[PDB]
DNA sequence: ACGGCTCGGCCCGGCG
DNA sequence: CGCCGGGCCGAGCCGTGC
């Protein structure tokens, strides 16, 4: 089910989607992932810190916390340029440019 | 102990965009450009037969609830099983009003006819959604008849287009 | 890089309500000669143009043609905070902003931001019109006034010397009769014996705003639309096509 | 797999020779022939809040009219006092009450009631050694009773007789037909779906066309002049949630051309008539004036058949049939305790004695906002045909015959969870003169 | 932050006096009079009555009165101890609250001049209490939660909803 | 571990009922109000384990439904995801028999819904309407929770639950 | 303001020194609250250290697991200890079943 | 059929209005000598008597003695269209309508049903009054629209060469004495003293709308119904009866 | 799945 | 001095086969 206003994100085991990385972060570990603040930004802030996700592979929801060591999304560009968005200021001032998310980022699951 | 470590706890946006779109229209069509960036969702049809089991039990919930509802009083909240013959509230002089107004049926219908119209979804879908207009035209036939022309016809419109076919 | 000078800022400020009062968006076509305007309700029931061309403009001054679109109900705003004397000015730099000044007692400027939407050319080709009339604002803004109180549409029928407005309730009726020898009608000329019906919400949001001292002219047949004129500054026009009930 | 009965093609038989009869038929009652004149709002600047609820309360004050109309014929009930002044009346007098049920409760004392008409609400009382008690435990609101009995000043309406409209009990008999016709009944057919008996439907096909072994069979057959239809013809497209999985024609312009080829097949000798119902695509509230003419319109082309409302009144020879689906039945069933789905002439017989329809509002059945109340039986039939229910049933009463027609679908999952028992492909023949079942076909062998 | 379905400032019943919104402030300055369910304390030594837990003539602690349901007598808590609750002339236990009649006006003056909180324009109780007791709230607390901008919660507790993170 | 209110408002009550169509037995039942639909699955499949436990231990034979009992049952679990919530799990039919036949105290509450049943006046239930709180119970509790079900059993020395393991 | 509304009743109520005395959020550090989930009848107690500009309540994973939350979309009541202390009563909770859910008949101290 | 022609639409309406904000359904009573009205308030507490003798009237003209039932909403708002210098007509023929029709620049007219409602006849005779006072009509009103702030009930007590109007409240207080010297105070007459209160409601209803320049007379008893009464016209007259609160 | 969506009434400012 | 119209507040309601 999908209701009106809440996007999806990633298909069922879909490359090109969140990249499975074990570990635990700082303020993570109990049922919440880690994600890159860029991937927040460049998804058109739809999801902030705290925003629940229903998920796939260990449970069923969780929610997500800024964690600044993982990677970031690869987007493209609307003149061509393939870009590596590991930064949050970076994100910031490319967001305009965006046509294609090509990868969406890493999520560290406990 | 921990494995990873992060510059800032609280770095990053802290209001999620859904709290600040106000129409129906607005979010779906936010979330439709959000999904269509994404290399790996393929909205073009999946997210719209997905998104239109949300609309469609909203549509024919309501449709079915008009017809076996409960009038109440505004001056009271009294609720009756069958509306007054005199109109007015018995122990009253409050006029009574319904409980699913015939707005609250058609809220979801454009959204619906858009989703219908700018994506490819199954043939069952369009044609649920073109019988529930229908259905939601015939049901006011002698209560609303249509007392009103107008100058141009044929918006782009998907229904008579199927039929025509 | 245009400069635009207009006199008396309350009355573009009740034109652009007028016409704000039935549409949202619209898009004016400004060239040499002037601006003018054309846009349909969402309803697709009623239609209106504008034109105002370098005569009743006190001062113009503009460099070929350019289509600019403005957030109407911003617009209307921005205009109710003129005044009735100080005199309105519209510029437009490089930038895609509009520069809506007013100088009265004092010069304040309002940066708008400017939109994009998309012209479609709509045009009604004329119609044969079996009856012709001029009336005043007043006598046709009393008229809808007191037919909205019986019904929701108003009836028109035309006759040789005789232009009958009425509205027949459930029970009550409301007859507004008036001939040649009378003063709300200027001049009547009709081919033969006409009958409409039409809306009382959209006459009356398209009536509203007109002054007591105006001349207004309706062309209207039998069972199709009715147009709706008055010139404002003796050099411009206003169209309003309606479409009949039934 | 998607054959939609494209070369289903049955030949008369050349053996056995139709009699000549000149058929005499004319429809009676039809929904969209009276002239519905929409309301007035009381000013000229209304809303749509207020012209539903006067639609609604026009419509009831038409039934409570209508059914005051049909009560105040039979000698027994006179006297009538309106409720709205019954404090200027005696204490020792015989009055009578007509009005609509409002609710009904049950004590140790009796029941008592909540009967309002035009003229205000009033609460009245009947003992259990009432001899009509029994009559009037089984009765469900919003019907319109008649009742007798003392007003007592403190508050309580004494009664000790009770009315239904029910129906005359002497009646003249007709006068008999010339030579014999016959008219076959036909119900919920459900084009479309996976459980359809597409195989027995065939078998009586092909029996329509003089395939028969018995000669009694045969003269039958060869006396066959009409058929009627009471609905559901096609299974329908999102009925409810799951349906996707069910059907073998997933698309309802297909459904339809599916069933008028296999109608296609009928002798052009017989007549049919053909009413809509709660699966196809009509109006969601009864009455259903007809079909949605863009989508049934293969079945609206075909050279004999004949498109009636529901529910509607045909008169063939003299003889009325009131015709319709029988969405009704489910709210005697769930109220009356003692009546199930498997022996639905009862709620009918029910149904009739009240003479209406479909009487609740707000239970299982959707009404229409009309001005005017159509579901009111204002003539006594002789035939009452219903379907809906997919069980097969036939009783008498009165002189008026009430049968149901059964299904051509088998039984499906919803009927396996919820203790159905369907008795598809099962026939009634009956006779125009007597206006009774003289028959019962049955070709369940290959469904 | 938490605010139940209508907000509330204080938990005292105002019934249908205050209106749509329940405002205790605006039925005391219209001078209605009200009738709700309440428990009303009596002061042993003057016999003053109402539902204040301190009598303002003397300032010494009441005693909760037990009334009979049908019966109409009024037992203090000392001595409808001794009756085990319930009522000696009749047969039916007694309950600590009954409905009475209630004047905004002189409750809300003694609270402004008690908590010297004047300029207040509305004060939200509710139609009616949830439980058994039917004992109310000090309405000075609810002048001064509405004074500071906080609301309460059904167990007389101002709380504050947030999403937890580890 | 004494922090949810499971035990303080799940249960509601305790009585000890008669096996009367059958043997004019005793046993034991349990009533579940509304506030046990809100406790975890594993709250419930606990209190079912303890109710076994105390009726095992103070003498008292074993619940022995009718048919009509299990018709009634399935209807209600049919019923409820209907027409009232999604159940978060959907049981089979021949997995609410096999509960029904094999639990030794009777699981039955208040009404907890405004919907009619069809199979009515069955003996000892004083209700026709939906019991949200056992049907729950039943089927979020033993049923979904079978596994921990069986790992306490197993580590608590308690015998008789065959059934389950298998 | 739930603090400032403390200390006015303790001056004008009680007639009693005030306690918290707070100009700014950051002279709340060092007081105590109380944690109660919507589901318990038991609360614990917390101290305040800092503050984010978020819209979520971190705390340990032992603060979260002894209210008997998981921490992937759950949400929590907190109150200031003194307002519950001065102001709860068991006299004000609802009689039917459920009344007694969200209420703190008992805290834990360790 | 009677025709009836009047002068000064607006002060008809007013009367109307006036007339209206008590009773909703009421019968007139037309005759040679002039229209007549006695209505009765559905709270049964304030009593409304109207009479307008035939002199008012411009062109009257009637043959015997009829009666006149009109919903008073329908008929406020037909006379709520016309302007200060439009004649106002009443015209009914032999079919049961009630023509109502606005001479001015356009002639507009308007069509009534009449609906049968009952009468119930009921002369009351002199009372005895102890006080009779007769002050102007700006002085009651601003004395009720001060009294309105305090509470909902206002006092008068009457005196020796004395008029005072009083209002009491839980903390507040609002008084007004009036004397002869007083511009307001034309005159006075009383027996002895006299003291009664009444609604706040009612009583403002009845003054609002009320000419400055009028002289209004006043007339009460010890716990009594008050009598007020202001002319109109110098030939037409009100009269209200209102009666004492508690 | 439940906060998001329609109605109705009731004051409070301009505004002419 | 009398309206027109906004902006709050509080009610209700959200697939389903006989
Ligand atoms: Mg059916
Ligand atoms: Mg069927
Ligand atoms: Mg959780
Ligand atoms: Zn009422
Ligand atoms: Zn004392
Ligand atoms: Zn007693």
């Amino acid at each position: 089910e999908v209701i009106g206003g809440r996007p999806l994100f990633s298909d069922p085991s879909k490359p090109g989607g969140f990249r499975l990385r074990y570990g635990r972060s700082r303020a993570s570990g109990f049922a919440t992932w880690g994600i890159n603040p860029a991937t927040m930004i460049l998804v058109d802030e739809f999801l902030a810190i705290g925003t629940q996700l229903k998920t796939e592979r260990p449970g069923k929801g969780a929610v997500v916390t800024p964690v600044t060591t993982i990677e970031g999304p690869i987007v493209k560009l609307k003149d061509g340029s393939v870009l590596r968005v590991d930064d949050y200021n970076l994100a910031l001032k490319v967001r305009e440019d965006v046509e294609e998310i090509l990868y969406l980022g890493d999520a560290v699951i406990a | 102990k921990f494995t990873h470590d992060t510059d800032d706890i609280a770095l990053g946006p802290k209001m999620s965009l859904y709290k600040q779109l106000g129409d129906m229209e607005e979010k779906v069509r936010r979330q439709l450009e959000v999904a269509k960036r994404i290399r790996a969702v393929d909205e073009h049809g999946v997210a719209e037969k997905i998104l239109n089991s949300h609309l469609i039990p909203d549509l024919r919930g309501n449709l079915r609830s008009f017809t076996r509802q409960e009038f109440r009083c505004v001056k009271c909240n009294t609720k009756f099983r069958r509306p007054p013959l005199n109109g007015k509230c018995p122990v009253c002089g409050g006029k009574i009003v319904l409980t699913v107004s015939k707005g609250a049926i058609e809220k979801y219908l454009g959204t619906a006819k858009m989703l219908v119209t700018e994506y490819n979804v199954k043939n069952y879908t369009r044609q649920r959604i073109c019988l529930t207009e229908r259905d939601i035209d015939s049901l006011f036939e002698n209560v609303f008849p249509e007392t009103q022309l107008t100058l141009i016809v044929n918006p782009n419109d998907i229904c008579q287009r199927l039929v025509m076919a | 890089p245009f400069e635009i000078v207009f006199e008396g800022a309350k009355e573009f400020a009740q034109l652009i309500e007028t016409a704000s009062r039935l549409i949202d968006e619209a898009a004016f076509k400004v060239t040499e000669e002037g601006i003018s305007m054309r846009a349909m309700d969402p309803s697709r029931v009623v239609l209106i143009d504008l034109n105002l061309p370098a005569s009743i403009f006190s001062k113009y001054e503009v460099d070929g043609e350019e289509t600019i679109g403005v957030n109407m109900d911003h617009l209307k705003k921005v205009l109710k905070r003129g005044k009735a004397k100080e005199t309105l000015i519209l510029r437009k730099g490089e930038e895609n902003f509009l520069e809506i000044s007013l100088q009265g007692t004092a010069t304040r400027t309002f940066k708008l931001p400017l939109i994009d939407v998309e012209e479609i050319e709509v045009d009604l080709p004329e119609l044969p019109f079996t009856a012709k009339v001029v009336i005043l604002g007043d006598v046709i803004k009393e008229a809808v006034k007191d037919a909205s109180l019986v019904s929701d549409s108003m009836k028109f029928i035309a006759k040789e010397n005789e232009f009958t407005m009425r509205a027949e309730g459930e029970t009550q009726e409301v007859e507004v009769k008036l001939t040649l020898e009378d003063e709300g009608l200027l001049d009547i000329e009709v081919q033969e014996e006409t009958k409409s019906a039409y809306g009382i919400s959209y006459l009356s949001d398209m009536v509203k705003g007109l002054g007591k001292a105006d001349e207004v002219t309706i062309k209207f047949g039998n069972e199709m639309p009715m147009q709706m004129e008055y010139y404002i500054r003796d050099e411009g026009r206003l169209i309003f096509l309606l479409a009949p009930r039934v | 797999e998607y054959s939609k009965y494209e070369d289903v093609v049955i030949e008369w038989n050349p053996s056995v020779t139709p009699v000549q009869i000149e058929k005499n038929y004319e429809v009676k009652f039809d929904v969209r022939q009276v002239k519905l004149r929409p309301p007035k709002v009381k000013n000229g600047s209304g809303k749509e809040g207020e012209i539903i609820v006067e639609a609604y309360a026009s419509l009831f004050k038409s039934r409570l009219s209508k059914l005051k109309r049909i009560l105040r014929e039979n000698p027994e009930i006179s006297n009538v006092v309106d409720i709205g002044k019954l404090n200027y009346v005696s204490g020792d007098e015989e009055v009578t009450i007509i009005g609509l049920v409002n609710s009904k409760r049950e004590t140790n004392r009796g029941l008592i009631f909540e009967v309002e008409d035009k003229t205000g609400i009033v609460k009245v009382f009947l003992p259990k050694d009432s001899e009509d008690y029994r009559e009037a435990f089984k009765v469900l609101p919003d019907a319109v009773v008649a009742f007798k009995g003392f007003y007592s000043k403190k508050g309580i309406f004494f009664a000790n007789k009770f009315y239904l409209p029910d129906v005359p009990l002497y009646r003249k008999q007709k006068p008999p037909l010339e030579e014999k016709v016959y008219a076959i009944l036909i119900s919920d057919i459900h084009v479309g779906s996976r459980e359809f008996c597409e195989k027995a439907f065939l078998k009586f096909l092909e029996w329509l066309n003089g395939h028969v072994e018995s000669k009694e069979e045969e003269e039958i057959v060869s006396r066959v002049k009409y058929l009627i239809i009471a609905g559901d013809v096609v299974d329908g497209i999102g009925i409810y949630p799951g349906q996707y999985s069910d059907l073998v024609i997933p698309d309802i312009f297909d459904q339809y051309e599916a069933l008028a080829n296999l109608l296609a097949n009928v002798p052009e000798h017989i007549t049919m008539f053909i009413g809509p119902g709660n699966a196809d695509a009509a109006r969601p509230a009864i009455p259903q004036p007809e079909f949605y003419k863009e989508y049934a319109k293969p079945i609206y082309k075909l050279k004999n058949a004949i498109i009636i409302s529901n529910p509607a009144v045909i008169r063939l020879h003299g003889r009325d049939f009131l015709i319709a689906h029988g969405r009704g039945i489910e709210d005697v069933v769930s109220f009356v305790p003692g009546l199930t789905h498997h022996k639905p002439g009862l709620p009918m017989v029910e149904l009739l004695k009240m003479r209406h329809l479909a009487p609740t509002f707000g239970g299982k059945v959707p009404i229409a906002p009309d001005p005017e109340d159509l579901l009111v039986i204002e003539e006594v039939p002789d035939l009452v045909q219903m379907g809906h229910v997919h069980v097969y049933d036939a009783v008498v009463y009165r002189g008026v015959q009430l049968v149901n027609s059964a299904t051509w679908q088998a039984q499906t999952e919803f009927q396996k969870m919820v203790n159905i028992v369907p008795t598809p492909a099962k026939v009634p023949v009956v006779d125009v003169e007597s206006a009774r079942v003289v028959k019962v076909l049955d070709f369940s062998g290959w469904c | 932050e938490r605010k139940m379905k209508p907000p509330v400032q204080v938990l005292f019943p105002i019934g249908l006096a205050g209106g749509s919104s329940r405002d205790i402030k605006k039925a005391a300055e219209e001078g209605k009079v009200a009738e709700v369910e309440i428990a009303f304390f009596k002061c042993p030594k003057c016999g003053h009555v109402g539902p204040e837990h301190l009598c303002p003539n003397c300032g010494t602690r009441k005693e909760l009165l037990w009334v009979c349901p049908r019966c109409n007598a009024e037992y203090p808590e000392s001595q409808a101890e001794g009756y085990n609750y319930t009522c000696p002339k009749c047969n039916v236990k007694l309950r600590p609250y009954a409905k009475r009649k209630i004047r905004p006006s002189e409750l809300l003056n003694r609270a402004m001049e008690n908590v010297k909180v004047y300029g207040v324009d509305k004060l939200k109780g509710v139609m009616g209490m949830t439980s058994g007791w039917k004992m109310p709230e000090p309405l000075e607390k609810g002048l001064l939660r509405a004074k500071n901008d906080v609301y309460v919660f059904k167990d007389g507790t101002i709380r504050f909803d947030a999403t937890d993170a580890p | 571990e004494g922090i949810v209110s499971a035990p303080i408002e799940g249960i509601a009550n305790v009585k000890i009922k008669r096996n009367t169509w059958a043997d004019n037995s005793e046993y034991l039942a349990l009533y579940y109000a509304g506030p046990i639909r809100s406790s975890g699955g594993t709250a419930q499949a606990l209190s079912v384990l303890v109710g076994d436990y105390v009726r095992r231990k103070l003498g008292l034979d074993r619940f022995k439904p009718s048919e009509k009992h299990i018709e009634r049952m399935v209807e209600e679990v049919d019923l409820y995801h209907r027409a009232v919530t999604r159940l978060q799990y959907h049981p089979s039919p021949e997995e609410v028999r096999l509960a029904m036949r094999n639990i030794p105290i009777e699981i039955t509450g208040e009404a907890t819904d405004d919907v009619e049943v069809s199979h009515r006046d069955v003996p000892g239930v004083e209700t026709n309407q939906l019991r949200g709180g056992a049907i729950l119970v039943l089927a979020e509790g033993v049923l979904q929770k079978a596994k921990k079900l069986v790992k306490y059993i197993d580590k608590m020395g308690i015998e008789g639950w065959e059934w389950l393991k298998e | 303001k739930v603090a400032k509304f403390v200390d006015d009743l303790l001056e004008k109520f009680y007639g009693l020194p005030r306690f918290y005395n707070a100009e700014k959020m950051e002279d709340l550090i060092g007081h105590l609250v109380i944690g109660l989930a919507p589901h318990t009848s038991a609360g614990i107690v917390g101290r305040i250290i800092g503050f984010v500009d978020a819209l979520v309540g971190y705390a340990h994973p032992y603060f979260h697991a002894a209210k008997r939350r998981n921490c992937d979309g759950d949400e929590d009541a907190v109150m200031l200890l003194l307002d519950a202390l001065l102001n709860f009563s068991r006299y004000y909770l609802p009689e039917k079943r459920g009344g007694k859910m969200d209420a703190p008949l008992v805290i834990t101290t360790r």
